[PDB]
């Protein structure tokens, strides 16, 4: 449920498997094994075939396919706990590998690595899955302690073990792998070789079996924003490069073009997660924005290259259905910059008209509703501020004529004219 | 100037924004607001229209994005803002009004020694990193807002993020090897020195920059600068010998 209650019982956990680790003698006691058997099948079974799973290596990441963890976060701690108390580490070691991903959208993934790194102390012989190493380097590459990342990364790549039963499992990680080391190049500036790098990560991901979409979204999108980061000639190199044989590349002639591609294509890979095309299409937005007032744009194809803005901050707005509630503070961000992206692109194509100055008021309103978001405490007022700000979006797409988009697939958010991919990634 | 010349410099014509938005040359730029006079401190808890002005080393243009900023409260004369184009958008930020007698000039030739400034910071962090050393200088240049109307400028402010034994090498090493580093990179002619002296740091890697100030045999614009001087009392005095990472970054003694 709370952040800080998560942080003071996964504090805890460390704490006693750190006197586990000393006091020892496992002596345990009839109390602790019965409490384990106690707290492992309050689990919903469902969870329970999951630890079973993890337990097992079925996979190096938990598969999305989660609100069964946000459900069962307060069980699945108790379990851990006492699966700790009985020391039981694989089932311990499995409720963290579960519990990852959920619990970095928690930003307490720290006190769980602590945890993790307390198990394998332990006992050095519990797995310890990818998914969890590669944690530990995401959390390091957020704190600017780059080479610790890479030196994480590397570890994991060859040398106490996890092993795959499949061989495409362990092109899997490497891809991953290889994308945050793009991302490490890519926040100390060496755009070309990040994007060499975030490349590889992407012919991985397609080689897969079954194409990671969620691996090539993200990747895609990070492209893109180095695509905007790169010099002209970083992009040129990259561009007359033999051995990237990307359709962006070849397609478009300027890396902000090259960017926008890459942000369709990323919008696209995430179709039904509406946060992701939400972001990737304000980054297309802002492409094009900032392309149709450069030198570089070809005069005539202004307006074009605008309506292309125009439509990426559309589809952005229309990511939300009306009275949909909406719960963090960046996609309520990310949703005001798309209001304020569409009124833009009208500023830009027609000037300050009645219809632009409007939405321009709007706008702001909506930016004033979500600074007192940004700076409340209160549950209520969290909830009421953020119906608040939807509120206003509401009327930004109303008084703009926000035209829904129609496309087969009912839970796309994404229109049609995106989803050519795939086949057409690598030509 | 008349009323009129006035209105003229505060009020960016079309063709003026559609150059600010294409990029733009640093003296044209000061040319065109050199003659703004002082414009008047912007409503606070209200947002406001506003040109995100961004200088680039590297193309030695300046380029405008058109974005929202929400001026906050007072902080407990520095007040809180949020804007849209904002690098961290979970990050708070600390905004300053620019109200100096001198002129707008100033203050942008203030953002491009920052600029400056930011450019050695981010080569000499590439160089630790191929070096293997784990540590990276931290600093990031204000960022310009300029507030508008319509087309009419109406205020400008200064925003910065709120930011406020690792043992190997103290944190004046790092300073003083940077400070070494910006003159050999810069084909001796910058020297970059922190007015505060590398006293703050963090639980991490992460060494401050807080006032460069750039020592430079190289003059442009107006601002203060110790030149060739200060190279030399930085090579005498500050950095008189050389430390480790010199050494690993394979800088030499100059004259
Ligand atoms: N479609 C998206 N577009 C943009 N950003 C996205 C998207 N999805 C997630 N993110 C953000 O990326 C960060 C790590 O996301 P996770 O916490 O889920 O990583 P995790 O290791 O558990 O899962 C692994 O993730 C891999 C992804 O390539 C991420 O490496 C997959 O290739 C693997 O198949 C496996 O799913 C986090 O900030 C998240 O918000
Ligand atoms: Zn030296």
């Amino acid at each position: 449920m709370n952040n800080q209650k998560v942080v003071a019982v996964l504090l805890q956990e460390c704490k006693q498997v750190l006197d586990q680790l000393l006091l020892e003698a496992p002596d345990v006691s009839e109390e602790d094994k019965s409490e384990d058997q106690r707290c492992r099948a309050l689990l919903p079974s469902e969870l329970r075939t999951l630890i079973q799973e993890a337990k097992e290596m079925k996979w190096p990441f938990v598969p999305e396919k989660k609100d069964v963890i946000g459900a069962g976060l307060q069980q699945l701690l108790a379990s851990l706990r006492a699966s700790i108390l009985a020391r039981d580490c694989a089932a311990a070691a499995a409720i963290v590998f579960l519990v990852d991903r959920f619990l970095y959208g928690l930003d307490v993934s720290g006190k769980l690595l602590q945890v993790a790194k307390g198990l394998h102390k332990l006992q050095p012989a519990t797995p310890i899955a990818p998914q969890v190493v590669i944690r530990q380097a995401r959390i390091s590459v957020n704190s600017g302690k780059l080479l610790k990342a890479e030196y994480i990364l590397s570890s994991l790549i060859s040398n106490g073990t996890w092993l795959y039963r499949n061989e495409s499992d362990k092109v899997l990680v490497q891809s991953v792998c290889i994308q945050i080391r793009g991302q490490i190049l890519q926040k100390l500036g060496m755009w070309y070789e990040a994007a060499e790098l975030i490349w590889a990560s992407i012919v991985g991901y397609l080689a897969l079996p079954q194409p990671d979409k969620k691996g090539l979204s993200t990747s895609l999108g990070i492209l893109a924003d180095i695509f905007v980061s790169m010099s002209k000639n970083d992009y040129e190199k990259f561009k007359n490069n033999p051995q990237i044989n990307l359709s962006l590349l070849k397609e478009f002639d300027h890396h902000l073009l090259s960017a926008a591609e890459a942000c369709k294509l990323a919008a696209a890979f995430s179709a039904y997660t509406p946060l992701f095309v939400l972001t990737a299409v304000n980054i297309r937005g802002t492409c094009l924005l900032s392309y149709s007032s450069s030198n570089d744009c070809p005069p005539e194809l202004k307006n074009l290259h605008l309506c292309e803005a125009k439509e990426a901050f559309e589809i952005g707005l229309l990511t939300k259905r009306d009275d949909e509630p909406v719960t963090g503070k960046q996609e309520l961000h990310s949703f005001v910059k798309a209001a304020f992206g569409l009124t833009t692109v009208h500023r830009r194509l027609h000037g300050e008209t009645g219809t632009v100055h409007a939405a321009s008021q709007l706008c702001k309103e909506a930016m004033g509703k979500l600074y007192n978001f940004s700076t409340s405490s209160r549950s209520q007022d969290r909830e009421a501020l953020s119906q608040e700000v939807m509120s206003v979006i509401a009327q930004v797409k109303e008084h703009l004529q926000v035209q829904s988009f129609s496309n087969v697939d009912d839970r796309s958010y994404v229109p049609e004219s995106f989803e050519c991919r795939l086949d057409k990634l690598i030509l | 100037q008349t009323s009129q010349e006035i209105l003229e410099a505060r009020t960016l014509q079309p063709d003026d924004l559609e150059k600010l938005l294409a990029g733009v040359r640093h003296d044209w730029l000061l040319q065109r607001l050199e003659n703004t006079g002082v414009l008047k401190s912007n409503q606070l808890q209200q947002a406001h229209s506003a040109l995100l002005l961004k200088y680039s080393k590297k193309s030695e243009l300046w380029t405008a994005q058109e974005t929202v900023v929400y001026l906050g409260d007072y902080l407990k004369n520095a007040f809180w803002v949020h804007y849209l184009h904002q690098e961290e958008t979970l990050g708070r930020y600390v905004g300053k009004e620019y109200k100096e007698r001198k002129g707008l000039r100033h203050h942008f030739t203030d953002v491009e020694r920052q600029m400056t400034a930011q450019h050695y910071v981010t080569e000499f962090n590439k160089r630790l990193y191929e070096q293997k050393i784990p540590t990276q200088i931290f600093y990031v240049p204000s960022t310009i807002l300029l507030i508008l109307e319509d087309r009419t400028i109406k205020g400008c402010i200064s925003v910065e993020p709120y930011i406020l034994v690792k043992n190997e090498y103290k944190a004046t090493e790092y300073g003083l090897a940077y400070g070494h580093f910006s003159y050999e990179f810069s084909n001796h002619r910058d020297v970059v020195v922190d007015l505060q002296g590398w006293v703050t740091g963090n639980g991490k890697g992460l060494i401050y920059l807080t006032d460069p100030q750039i020592h430079s045999v190289d003059q442009k614009d107006v601002t203060t600068n110790f030149g060739k001087r200060g190279i030399f009392y930085f090579f005498n005095n500050q950095h008189a010998s050389c430390n480790e990472i010199c050494h690993r970054l394979s800088l030499t003694r100059p004259s």
